[PDB]
Order: C-alpha cells, then structure tokens, then sequence
C-alpha cells in the first residue's frame, strides 16, 4: 500500500529490478529517467495515469 | 500427453500478473496440472464435461 513514490527512491541510481506492480501508485515521477541500471520494472496494474 | 515439463513450458503470465496455465480445447483436466503448486491462475478454454 504505497500511494505516492518518493523522489528519494529515485535519488539512488543503482536500482535494477523495480517490482512496483499491483500497487496504488498514483503516478510514476519523471525522476525514473535518472535511473540507468534499471533493466526491468514491473508497472502492470496500479493506478498509473500515464508512463 | 501432459508431462509436468510440458506444463512448465505452458506456464505464462496474464492480464492480472498471475501465473497462468493456458489449456486450449482439452479433453479434460489432468492431475499433472494440479501437481503444480506454484500456480496462481487457471485458464480452461472450451474444456467441457470436466469434473
């Protein structure tokens, strides 16, 4: 039960596998563009308005 | 005809992020399907006269 993704999550750059699916994330912040090591991210379901 | 390894091959995901077994136009339901215990979703398509 996570409603909003904190920017401090994206402050780390070493994230590789983000199992964020099936949540109540209102939206994914654009700060995910900082992440480079991210090779897979689970975004199915949720309350994701747009990618 | 349906070894558990064939069911491992058949294993996939669905629209709700569950472990799906797509069974298509089968004569029935094998007990080998129920031998799999990691299964999260069952897909039975036009498999009639099944108990």
């Amino acid at each position: 039960r996570i409603e909003a993704l904190p920017p401090e999550l994206f402050q780390c750059r070493k994230l590789r596998a983000l199992h964020l699916g099936n949540n109540v994330l209102q939206s994914l912040p654009s700060r995910v563009g900082e992440l480079t090591n991210l090779t897979q991210i689970e975004l199915r379901g949720n309350r994701l308005e747009c990618l | 005809e349906w070894t558990p390894d064939k069911l491992r091959q058949k294993l996939q995901t669905n629209a709700h992020n569950r472990l799906e077994l797509p069974l298509i136009m089968l004569s029935g339901l094998p007990d080998t399907v129920f031998e799999i215990t990691e299964l999260q979703s069952l897909k039975l398509e036009i498999i009639k006269n099944v108990m």
